[PDB]
């Protein structure tokens, strides 16, 4: 338990900054392909 | 993260009076049904007492009938379970359990194990 | 052209699943599933009767079974919301058959089922109300009262299914019928109170 | 003038009441997908067999009591008395169809389910309205009703819109028509209320902890004397003006004829009175 | 230890909290505006409950498995039962469509999961090897033709090796039920719901978890897969989705209407990660905006519940099999 705790705590952790302007664009790139939208 | 601590306990002798808490962060407190369980030392897991999401339909054991009085609290984030006159067969690790599904009547908590709403729960003894 | 083929090649097909379904459902419909949680019977089961069939006047019980299942039950126990009526072999002890049983009836899914039960257990320090309730009766005072006790929790919830509690200790020869007869009614009521009739 | 302007709304009212009552039976069971079952199926043929009754029969048996005499002609008013007595012998052995599904649902519950499936619902249908036919549309065209004598005189000559049967099928009309479904009809509800009083006692028996023992007595009274109280005068003032004479007017023959069109009003109100049928109709209109 | 434990936790917590709502960013994006769908076919062979449909990868076929003790390989074209494959144990509460259209996967109460093969040769269909779990088994996927990882209420997903029939890797750590598991696009890593709330990931090659997550205040009934891979979300018992992520520990939504009390049953996205599907208890499936949460259009359609929920690989058809044994195949 401790020992995953501290497997898990020291890895990277990019920003939300980051992330949600990937998640955003990958979206707004595929909406053309989307055609259930 | 869903927390579920407890407080009070300790020894002590018969005929008196332990008013334990329970510290309930995490989830919204106003709508689960919660409930207290003890496990006496050397046997399996039994059923003390349970409440409704309004304080309103409390229930008990057998034998702990209008001896104790359970009562949530539902902006504190708290349950109290106040023992009054206790016995030689009292003495068991007290756990501030749950139940899973909000909006319930209903609950499937007293297990073997294998329980994540079930908080550590302190010792209370008899001397 | 040669695209008009296939067509009929599926369309065989269709009619002939169209001809094998209408004739399993018919065997579907004909018989009724059952339940045995509460405990393993190992006297109600299977010395006397995981599905386990049997049969009475020539109509056929799937009588399942969940002993090998898990202690945790509010996952498998969503899924058995279609069957005629979960049969409850029971014998502190009673409190947590108790507590189940309030779980299982004021479920969401498991509302509409009609608990058969089974005393096969055929106290006043665990229970203290057993001095003030009255109905040799050294035997008779417990039988009813554990029995008043889970018909208390059956009549609070409505009228869409009732507890119909039994006793059974000896041999358990004719225990079959008890669970026919009592099976029969399910139906009954089933349908009456839905007749508006009841 | 009020005795030509009363009859122009109180004979009206009950069309639209016929109209509407059932257009609500047969959208709400046409649509929901979910109500197409085998004992619901039976109430479609029932609701077919008023929606008829209240759109060809009542509208024109209207018009003729405003008038007094047939306009249409004969090709009609041979026509218009063959669809009647066609109408009321199938909405009458539909509810005797009902009645014995109930009574074999209730009798012998582990059957029903399994010996009476949807393609095995319709045998049944299409054999009402063909024992509904070959008694109320053939010995009509094939005039075995002539009644051959006093309707030689207009019924037969002309433009005399007139009833007029004989002894011999003004008999073999009523004994089957509404004393076959009356026996049957009281038969199987002996029998379902010797059970639904039984239910109601082996519950009593274990839990319970004239009151609601009169509860299996307000629906059979409100299934089964409103069609026995609205049929039967009709159906014993036949065979009386049949084996008596002239001891009866048309002035009662044709009220009758109207405390009977009523009871093909009141069927979408008492066999629709299950919830399922309940919620349906919030959405249709 | 416990307390070592706790300040382990407590260290998890501050960098999480230090490391961090996609609302806040994306708030003057243009929405997608109302938008409703009507079923075009609707599936109605079946005789129970369906519990699970795992739509085919041909975008065309589709499995579906009821505890009737059927098997039926629909069509989404013509509407015509491909094959009625029988089953032993039966209760279903998974089914699993190979991505090469050339197997299937049942297994439920009675613990095994099995195969059957479909393009065979010899006429009948046949169960290939059948593999054997003490618990229920709620899940099954297709790596390739022969690789299925499986959950289980074992608490223990199970990588198998159809070939030989062996755990050629086990993964544990749950202490808890689970129910749903995913898989990424590219194959080689998968989400694994279960009933702590532990939405916790896993790598399938060496066989350890690698950043776990617990945001929930009850258990998971349904999890997914964003079509990249940076992303998953996640339904529970309380009403909420929650659009998780995988690249910073913690979520960046949370989807929670005040007017609904109900439990989350099956979740799928579109192709552009758009739209987020979801079968609710109250018999209807809301849609969910992506970074702009709002039930936008209800396809209320079912009229007992919503067991299961699918999309095909080009997002053409949703099809939802709900509990009264007909499917529906919206578009
Ligand atoms: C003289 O003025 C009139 C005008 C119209 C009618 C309608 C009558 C034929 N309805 C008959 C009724 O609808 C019905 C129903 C069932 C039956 O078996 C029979 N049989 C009659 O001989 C009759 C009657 C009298």
């Amino acid at each position: 338990l401790v020992e995953q705790l501290k497997m898990e705590a020291n890895i990277d952790r990019i920003k939300v900054s980051k992330a949600a302007a990937d998640l955003m664009a990958y979206c707004e790139a595929h909406a053309k392909e989307d055609p259930l939208l | 993260q869903v927390q579920l601590q407890e407080s009070g306990g300790g020894l002590v002798q018969p005929g008196g009076s332990l008013r334990l808490s329970c510290a309930a962060s995490g989830f919204t407190f106003s709508n689960y049904k919660m409930n207290w369980v003890r496990q006496a030392p050397g046997k399996g897991l039994e059923w003390v007492s349970d409440i409704s999401q309004s304080g309103a339909s409390i229930s008990y054991t057998g034998s702990v009938k209008g001896r104790f009085t359970i009562s949530r609290d539902n902006a504190k984030n708290t349950l109290y379970l106040q023992m009054n006159s206790l016995k030689p067969e009292d003495t068991a690790v007290y756990y501030c359990a749950r139940c899973p599904a909000p909006f319930t009547r209903d609950c499937f908590d007293v297990t073997s194990t294998t329980y994540a709403y079930r908080g550590q729960g302190t010792q209370v003894t008899v001397s | 052209e040669d695209q008009r083929n296939e067509e009929k090649a599926q369309r065989e097909a269709n009619k002939k699943i169209e001809k094998q379904l209408q004739k399993d459902k018919q065997v579907y419909r004909a018989t009724h599933r059952l339940l045995l949680l509460g405990a393993g019977e190992s006297g109600k089961s299977t010395i006397v009767k995981f599905e386990t069939k049997f049969q009475v006047d020539k109509v056929n019980f799937h009588m399942f079974d969940v002993g090998g299942q898990r202690d945790e039950r509010r996952k498998w126990i969503q899924c058995f919301n279609d069957v005629t009526a979960i049969i409850f072999v029971v014998a502190n002890r009673l409190q947590e058959a108790l507590n189940l049983f309030k779980s299982i009836w004021n479920n969401r899914w498991l509302r509409t089922i009609s608990v058969i039960l089974f005393l096969n257990k055929q106290i006043e320090d665990y229970f203290p109300e057993f001095a003030r309730y009255t109905t040799d009766p050294r035997v008779t005072r417990a039988k009813y009262f554990i029995r008043d006790e889970f018909l208390r929790i059956s009549t609070a919830s409505d009228g869409r299914h009732y507890c119909y509690p039994h006793f059974t200790c000896a041999v358990d020869t004719e225990n079959i019928r008890r669970v026919f007869n009592d099976c029969r009614d399910i139906i009954q009521r089933m349908h009456l109170r839905q007749y508006e009739l009841l | 003038e009020v005795w030509v302007v009363g009859m122009g709304i109180v004979m009206s009212l009950i069309v639209l009441a016929i109209v509407f009552g059932n257009v609500l039976v047969i959208t709400a069971i046409a649509k929901f997908e979910r109500l197409q079952t085998v004992t619901n199926y039976f109430i479609t043929s029932l609701a077919v067999a008023d929606l008829v009754m209240g759109l060809a029969v009542v509208p024109f048996g209207a018009a003729h009591i405003l008038t007094k005499t047939w306009t249409f002609g004969n090709f009609w008013c041979e026509f218009w008395t063959s669809i009647d007595v066609l109408c009321v012998t199938a909405s009458i052995w539909t509810l005797v169809v009902i009645a014995v599904d109930r009574y074999f649902a209730i009798t012998s519950p582990f059957k029903y389910q399994s010996l009476l499936t949807k393609n095995k619902a319709r045998v049944i249908i299409l054999m009402v309205w063909i024992v509904s036919g070959l008694t109320s549309f053939l010995p009509i065209q094939m005039h075995w009703y002539r009644a051959t004598q006093e309707a030689i005189n207009c019924y037969a000559e002309e433009t005399c819109c007139d009833f007029f049967t004989n002894q011999a099928y003004a008999i073999a009309s009523s004994i089957v028509s509404f004393y076959v479904p009356l026996v049957i009809m009281v038969f199987v509800y002996s029998r379902v209320f010797q059970e639904a009083k039984r239910q109601l006692q082996k519950i009593d028996k274990s839990e319970g902890r004239a009151l609601k023992e009169h509860k299996a007595l307000k629906t059979l009274g409100i299934i089964m004397g409103t069609f026995t109280l609205a049929w039967l005068p009709f159906f014993i003032v036949n065979i009386v003006h049949v084996i008596q004479d002239n001891l009866i007017r048309k002035e009662v023959y044709i009220l009758l004829n109207w405390i009977g069109y009523v009871n093909s009003g009141f069927n979408p109100l008492i066999y629709s009175r299950s919830p399922d049928f309940r919620i349906a109709f919030q959405e249709l209109l | 230890l416990r307390q070592e434990a706790e300040q382990l936790k407590n260290q998890i917590r501050d960098a999480r909290k230090a490391c961090a709502t996609l609302s806040q960013i994306t708030n003057n994006i243009d929405p997608v505006g109302r938008i409703q769908m009507r079923t075009r076919r609707t599936l109605r062979g079946h005789l129970a409950k369906i519990y699970a449909m795992h739509w085919g990868t041909d975008s065309r076929l589709l499995v579906s498995a009821s505890q009737d003790g059927k098997l039926i390989i629909w069509d989404s074209y013509t509407t015509n039962k491909v094959h009625a494959i029988p089953l032993r144990s039966s209760w279903v509460m998974t089914c699993a469509y190979a991505p090469s259209g050339n197997y299937v996967a049942c297994g439920g109460l009675d613990n095994i999961c099995s195969i059957y093969n479909l393009k065979t040769r010899e006429g009948n269909v046949r169960v290939s090897r059948e593999l054997a779990h003490t618990g229920y088994l709620s899940c099954c996927r297709f790596l390739d033709d022969n690789q299925i990882v499986t959950s289980s209420g074992d608490t223990t997903c199970a990588l198998w090796d159809i070939e030989t029939g062996q755990q050629t890797t086990t993964f544990t750590g749950h202490t808890g039920d689970v129910m749903s598991l995913s898989l990424a696009p590219d194959t080689r890593l998968f989400v694994s719901g279960a009933c702590d709330a532990s939405a916790k990931l896993w790598d399938v090659r060496e066989g350890m978890c690698r950043q776990t997550f617990t945001g929930h205040e009850s258990d998971i009934n349904a999890i997914c897969f964003f079509p990249n891979g940076n992303a998953f979300a996640t339904g529970s018992d309380d009403a909420t989705c929650r659009l998780f992520d995988l690249r910073a520990d913690q979520e960046l939504m949370t989807y929670s209407h005040d007017n609904i009390i109900c439990g989350i049953t099956s979740v799928s996205f579109s192709k552009s990660g758009r739209l987020l599907l979801a079968g609710y208890d109250d018999f209807n499936c809301n849609v969910w905006d992506a970074l702009k949460a709002d039930s936008a259009g209800v396809l209320a359609g079912h009229d007992n519940r919503v067991s299961c929920l699918g999309v095909t690989d080009d997002g053409m058809a949703v099809a939802t099999g709900s509990w009264d044994s007909f499917l529906k195949i919206w578009n």
